[PDB]
């Protein structure tokens, strides 16, 4: 083969999935946390693990980036320790959650090739890719999760942003 | 070890509940008196948590405060009062005495200057009668005030096993100078944070200084010369520290020389440069010591709470302090020749007599015999 792996990342509201393009399964699975002391940064199983010790930030709570200084510590730590690959060895493909606004699109590519370098990338909605998997291009996805739930419409492979409904009911609530 | 604390008077139960709080926020204890979940060797000041505090119209006040989960004017007035609950208290002392795992002294915080003060000389002789083996440690604090205050060191020169002097003309004027107040509760925010840096390397465990003897046993060279005064710097390297300290502007104290020097800096400081300073400050010569036998300068680190940059504390042994109790001394002499026995005043100003004669001979070259 003359390419090399290309990373798929799959950024969740409550948990991060991780792997290789090819592989039938995500090689890693992670909380989308990071800690900082109440080693100076701490993400994923270590910082839920030491939580007692450590201030938890959620940077994607909801499926929106909010704070883009941990997300880009998410990032870093899928790279480098989950994955142990170098980012700017590889082209990968990023998820976005259903109405990601505009300038968040944005801020995702350049970091991705300002930050980290990456060879190639780009960024699909977790919805569509859900509905790939199960060998469609139209359908509606109702897309459950940890801190959200979407209904998304797709037809063709485009999804209807008019008729994207969001849900702020998902696994969390139901576990509290 | 355990260390069992006791507050005397107004100014003792005001100076040692902001010793409490400030010891409760420097660790990781609820006004509760819970721990909450956010090292620190804790057993020594507090009980399993539980304060090993005896508190002695103010206590109400202290009840009516979040911290409620936490637990006349004459000397012979204050003297009399305490030989008629001679017993009351001292079973409060005697519980926790033996419900102590092993004891190893007494903090004493009061006023000399009274009902405080009387009560203070009268339990400092007891606790000479009943407990021979335990340190007692006042943190004494100077200001009709001048009999009281002589008379309560008649004792303080003889059964106080240390001595650590705070006098208010001295706090007073800092807070005028650097903080511009112009009250009580203002000033105690000093007296509490010199309070809870004097026993900093008690709670914080090193390789020295694990016992509350391992700090006094370097200073007070023998059992007269049992008075030290402090110094506290911000009100950054380690030899900064140093030399702010030495300076007279910073010390609690309105020829002379030094007997011993601790310092104790609480930051983050490098702990490789500190054996280098020491170094250089012995060449600028920055204080002068005894002539007849060896003395040095100490320097101990610790760790500040993480709960809550560098500070210092410098205990010193300055024979400069003769002069505290000749301004008490010259002051009873003049209302003496102008107004069942009065012989114990007599006695109190002849002991002090001897005290003041044992400083000015420790600085000679010949202080020993
Ligand atoms: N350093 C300091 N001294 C105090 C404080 N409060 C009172 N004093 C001293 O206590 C003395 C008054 O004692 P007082 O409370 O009248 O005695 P009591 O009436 O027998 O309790 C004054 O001379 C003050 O110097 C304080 O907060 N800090
Ligand atoms: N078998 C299951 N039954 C019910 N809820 C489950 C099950 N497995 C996982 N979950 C819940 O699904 C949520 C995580 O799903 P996921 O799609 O990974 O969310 P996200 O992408 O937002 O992090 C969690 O709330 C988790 O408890």
């Amino acid at each position: 083969d003359e390419e090399v792996a290309a990373l798929v990342v799959d950024n969740g509201s409550g948990m991060c999935k991780a792997g290789f393009a090819g592989d039938d399964a995500p090689r890693a699975v992670f909380p989308s946390i990071v800690g900082r002391p109440r080693k100076d940064s701490y993400v994923g199983d270590e910082a839920q693990s030491k939580r007692g010790i450590l201030t938890l930030k959620y940077p994607i709570e909801h499926g929106i980036v909010t704070n883009w200084d941990d997300m880009e510590k998410i990032w870093h730590h899928t790279f480098y320790n989950e994955l142990r690959v170098a980012p700017e060895e590889h082209p990968v493909l990023l998820t976005e959650a259903p109405l990601n606004p505009k300038a968040n699109r944005e801020k995702m590519t350049q970091i991705m090739f300002e930050t980290f370098n990456t060879p190639a990338m780009y960024v699909a909605i977790q919805a569509v890719l859900s509905l790939y998997a199960s060998g469609r291009t139209t359908g509606i996805v109702l897309d459950s999760g940890d801190g959200v739930s979407h209904t998304v419409p797709i037809y063709e492979g485009y999804a209807l942003p008019h008729a994207i409904l969001r849900l702020d009911l998902a696994g969390r609530d139901l576990t509290d | 070890r355990e260390i069992i604390t006791l507050q005397l008077g107004q100014c003792g139960n005001q100076i040692g509940f902001e010793f409490w709080k400030q010891l409760c926020a420097e660790h990781g204890i609820s006004p509760e008196g819970i721990v909450e979940e956010f090292t620190d060797r804790k057993d020594v000041f507090f009980y399993q948590y539980i304060p090993r505090a005896v508190l002695l119209r103010v206590i109400h006040s202290i009840l009516n405060s979040p911290y409620a989960k936490l637990y006349g004017n004459n000397w012979a007035s204050g003297f009399s009062q305490g030989e008629k609950i001679h017993e009351d208290i001292f079973d409060i002392i005697d519980r926790e005495a033996d419900g102590s795992d092993s004891l190893e002294g007494f903090v004493l915080c009061h006023s000399i200057a009274g009902t405080g003060s009387g009560l203070g000389s009268y339990l400092l002789e007891r606790l000479n009668d009943r407990y021979p083996k335990k340190l007692v440690q006042t943190y004494s604090v100077f200001p009709v005030q001048p009999y009281n205050s002589l008379l309560t060191l008649k004792r303080l020169t003889q059964n106080a096993d240390c001595l650590v002097v705070l006098d208010n003309t001295a706090l007073n004027r800092i807070a005028t100078d650097r903080l511009h107040i112009q009250s009580f509760s203002q000033i105690n925010q000093l007296v509490s944070t010199i309070m809870s840096a004097s026993t900093t390397t008690l709670r914080y465990p090193g390789y020295m200084n694990n016992d509350l003897i391992g700090l006094i046993a370097s200073l007070i060279p023998t059992p007269r010369l049992h008075f030290l005064m402090t110094g506290y710097t911000p009100l950054t390297t380690v030899l900064d520290v140093m030399r702010r300290l030495l300076q007279p502007k910073n010390v609690m104290v309105s020829n002379h020389c030094y007997i011993a020097i601790l310092n104790i800096i609480q930051g983050e400081v490098d702990p490789t440069q500190v054996h280098k300073s020491l170094q250089r400050i012995r060449e600028r010569k920055l204080a002068n010591f005894i002539p007849w036998g060896p003395a040095s300068i100490q320097v101990a680190l610790s760790r500040k709470s993480p709960y809550l940059r560098v500070s210092g504390l410098m205990m010193a042994n300055h024979t400069s302090i003769s002069s505290l109790f000749e301004r008490t001394c010259r002051q009873y002499d003049k209302l003496r020749k102008r107004e069942d026995n009065f012989d114990e005043m007599d006695t109190s100003r002849e002991i002090v007599q001897q005290l003041i004669d044992e400083y000015h001979a420790a600085t000679r070259p010949d202080y020993i015999s």
